[PDB]
DNA sequence: CATGTGGGAAA
DNA sequence: ACACAAAATATCCAGATTGGGGACACGGTGATAAA
């Protein structure tokens, strides 16, 4: 009832989204797993530069702009940062601090930006890493002089994989003011995400439909799961022994689970039977967030 | 093993001279007093040493690393000490790869 | 039936928990096991700290409570801390003095709180460090100069780690007049805390519920436990022979230990076979607590 | 069967107890060895004072007792201290008069009082230290100013070292008259003792239960141990070079928490040579105290 | 001994296909030496010619094929059981190790 | 069972030869030299050619052996029988 | 013995790698002030990128990778395996040896 | 600151 | 079903090139007290 807690993942598909360097003139991405194996993962600040991005494409005010100017990478920063800022200040952010001018920017706000209501953490490909590249290009030169690039014509690689991976994420619900207006564009976004990668030129990659499973309860930031599916994508396994004594044996109610994608399986029975306990109703995974998220608010 | 570690640097040095001597019929013998041919002696030298070098840089695991190097590279002669020395290689390979490399880019010219 | 001894270990995931400090611009993490690796840790005073928070959660008055003000670290004090308080005092902190005014503050209460009820240690990683790292980061400069930070748009790291970890904790029965009523509110915390880090907009996860290896005799204070498990998780090989022999041998009793999550391991008919003897029969660690504190307690 | 001696060790933990100072702040783990490593050791005192203490945890009278009082550290002098107190004072207790009260408190006991009885040593780490450590304080300032602290806040360091540490011990059989009750509960307590270190409210670890071997014999004080454990506690070579040739004899030895050890063979060939037949270190003092004893 | 068969056997195969076309027991070749230029440029076309041939085909069924076939190892009267019992992880190895007898073998 | 294909063919082998002293070593060895006619013939066979303890139970389970990895067997009667000679 | 050859590996990679991109040597260098200002702070700048890069990735893999860089600078004829054998397994005080010579030119 | 080397196996 | 034989010679890549540019942290703080 005031908390909120799910994992998204996505489907399969060649997925290169560069983000390390090297003068080896391969670009090595990022693996942090150790069980004899790497894995590949996307950092969140990607992810929530795509969700400010979404916010921007629906009318939803802001402070902060990326500019398109001189070398250095910079940001258009606009007014002050303050907490009543309707979309991007407010939901998260912070308004830092070098000088804070003079007696506290004239008493007005506070420039302690503690809360970042939307939480996130990094994906884990959970598929191994292989050691494929992709011989794909080679550069070459001008001919007529004119804005010459570099002098030769070099050669370079460059690795894809073929993976699928999932995300973690939580927020607390406490404010009901301006939230619901604007925890709605959240919600919408979250559903739909685009973006998240260096060039979508090349192996443009989307992650919006798959099976969710939200979890709603008033334990006070409490979750069983363990944010992680299998390699097909059954992690409901652990779920069997706790749907059944939802009555009785002392565990878990039957008001205890949310559906997703993953309900489309072959198998039927026992979806009947779950339908008695959890709300595993829901097809579309954009559906949910149009539902779950209205008892989650206030409306 | 510094033992194979001599092998290493003795065969790359090997198999560059020899594919020199045979693909452009080309000896050292010939150094004294004809200093163009010391340049293109060099010039094949630098092709033929960097486009080894770049192939063998180029990618890094156990069966490429492996069978290129088995395939494109021809070893010394030796009796017996090749079960030993390649039985050792097969647990571990990065440290011959990294050998392998400092003894080929060790045959750069000067200057 | 006057200690209560307890360690808990978590779910696996990465963690960050920035500590240290680097002008390389790596925030480095702690170290302090030597077995030829290195270990991460978590200082004891942060889960102090988030356990003073959610005694804040639940209503329970206090005297301490932290505050947002100019960079000096600073706590509000608001009344004078007193052993006969209700929440924070009384069950730790100590009442430091300098002056320590006049007659000990005309004879109020005794400026030497002996210690806190509880005793915990630091948790330890048990699974080795890897020296991976994320290059997660780019920060830009501003724009109109409005609230502008630091000139330049440098570059930085970070690293994290896919571990799980676990810490010990342990008690004694004195008080029995008042101190039921927050010794509930302390267990039901345990079974739930949230936080112990720096960093929760990016790298959360929450470590409460794993698994329970519970306590309670009148022997005053003895371990058979190392305080430590295994990678796969379970400890029960070399206290399985421990276990049995409840009547006989001379060895720890039945109602001696306590059940947890690992019950829920694969095979039955051994733990059927320990059901005779000892109470490893809760298998959700909230559901443990909620009976166990009755059990050590007056009621 | 009149001299007992023993060496304890434990489990691996990390460590506290800090008695130095330093300038800049960090507290600092006391350093004895000069040989190219470092070592961590605790004074007798803390666990003396801690078997004290524990002695009154049990029902037992007592002349001395710590009150927690004024900044300045005190103990209670109570009442004039008698040889034929029941329960610490007989057990142990020097005590030292410069007046000698009157006419040497009426010419009664004795002035001077010999401890005796309980004897004790150093404790080693047997693990070499580390300079790893962690900056942990960062303390708060009032924001009421109601019983304000220092002023600043600062940044501090200090150490851990993940160690076990084993100390020896020995105790002679002279009295019989009141002492076996009082030794039990000795025997008793320092099966199991807690504490012995000021910071508990952090770096939580107990050192009762662990490998044991204790031997009785009427030496006059002569042992064979070098009083020394191995780093991974599987310290036995000293009785494969001692235990085959039995020059100790055969009831020369005790068994603890080693025992355990799957190796079963030569624990059979053992077993008809010496009695180390206990797998329990709580039980093994709870019957060889009575062999010790005249009953 | 494992590696040592493949020596072995590559080693023997060798000769015995030179002793095949060219007469064999090299010891008469003695001082003549000539005779040593043409017997080691046929053991060169030998092995370069086999080198060749296992070099091109080296996946899987194809490459066992061929090598069974075309090669005559030792007897092994018994101790051939576990050669043939871990075949998968042998073959995927004893390609480089074939490959790299074969190369050993030049003038 | 590998060793199973190695005895079956060498009991046949020596069964041909005993159907029909230096002298007797040359005799034995140009004899197993002229069995080997034999064997390229049956190492010519693609899929579909030429098809000791028990007779009942091979026929019962051995038959389904046969079927499914016949591209193994290809491997049992070219690797054992040269190995002789 | 090692320290020197370090040394001079450094100082060879540096002006090998100035002069094959940017065509400079030492004697124009001397010709004009201008081209002192500019092949120095060239210098400056691939020197500092240098230990920038290298500063970090302190293992035995990491810094033997980006070792493999610099192309192996004037290794020359291996007359010594020493150096291949106990360098390597040493691992350690070769980094700090390579990040002092690559401080001492600026 | 630079190139070098051989020969067997079985009822 | 007897016997006979199970392939022979030349050759196995050629040339051009292997990244470019800008940037590697900002501020606040280093313990009080009794012997």
């Amino acid at each position: 009832n005031l908390n909120l807690f799910a994992t998204i993942l996505t489907y399969p598909a060649p997925a290169s989204n560069y983000r390390g360097e090297s003068e080896e003139n391969r670009s090595v991405i990022q693996k942090i797993l150790k069980d004899g194996q790497k894995y590949a993962i996307i950092s969140p600040e990607s992810m929530r530069n795509a969700l400010r991005e979404m916010l921007i494409e629906l009318g939803q005010p802001n402070n902060r702009t990326r500019l398109h100017s001189e070398d250095q990478l910079a940001v258009e920063f606009k007014e002050y940062p303050n907490p009543d800022k309707f979309a991007d200040d407010f939901l998260f952010g912070y308004m830092v601090a070098q000088t804070n001018d003079a007696k506290e920017m004239k008493k007005l706000n506070r420039p302690a930006k503690r809360d970042s209501i939307f939480r996130c953490n990094m994906a884990v490909a959970v598929n191994p890493y292989k050691y494929d590249t992709v011989f794909y290009q080679s550069p070459l030169n001008a001919g007529d002089s004119a804005w010459k690039n570099s002098t030769s014509s070099a050669l370079l690689h460059r690795e894809v994989t073929h993976t699928a991976f999932q995300y973690p994420f939580a927020l607390a619900g406490k404010d009901c003011a301006a939230k619901p207006e604007w925890v709605k564009a959240l919600l919408q976004a979250i559903a739909e995400l685009n973006g998240v990668a260096g060039g979508h030129a090349r192996a443009y990659y989307e992650f919006a439909p798959r099976s969710v499973v939200a979890r709603l309860t008033p334990k006070l930031v409490a979750g069983y799961q363990t944010y992680g599916f299998d390699a097909e994508g059954n992690w409901l396994e652990l779920s069997r022994l706790t749907a059944t004594d939802s009555d009785n044996l002392d565990l878990p109610a039957n008001e205890f689970w949310l559906g997703g994608e993953l309900v489309r399986k072959m198998d039927q029975e026992q979806k009947a039977q779950l339908e008695a306990m959890g709300a595993h109703l829901y097809a579309n995974p954009e559906k949910l967030f149009a539902d779950l998220a209205d008892s989650f608010l206030g409306v | 093993t510094r033992e194979y570690a001599e092998i290493v640097y003795k065969i790359a040095q090997g198999f560059v001279l020899s594919k020199l001597s045979s693909k452009h019929d080309l000896q050292w013998s010939k150094c004294k007093g004809n200093p163009k041919l010391e340049r293109e002696y060099n010039d094949k030298k630098e092709k033929v040493v960097n486009e080894a070098f770049l192939a063998i840089r180029s990618r890094t695991e156990k069966q490429a690393f492996i069978d290129y190097f088995v395939s494109t590279l021809y070893p010394h002669v030796r009796q017996d000490e090749f079960v030993d020395f390649a039985q050792k290689l097969f647990q571990d390979t990065d440290e011959i790869r990294s050998l392998t490399l400092l003894a080929l880019s060790s045959q750069y010219p000067i200057k």
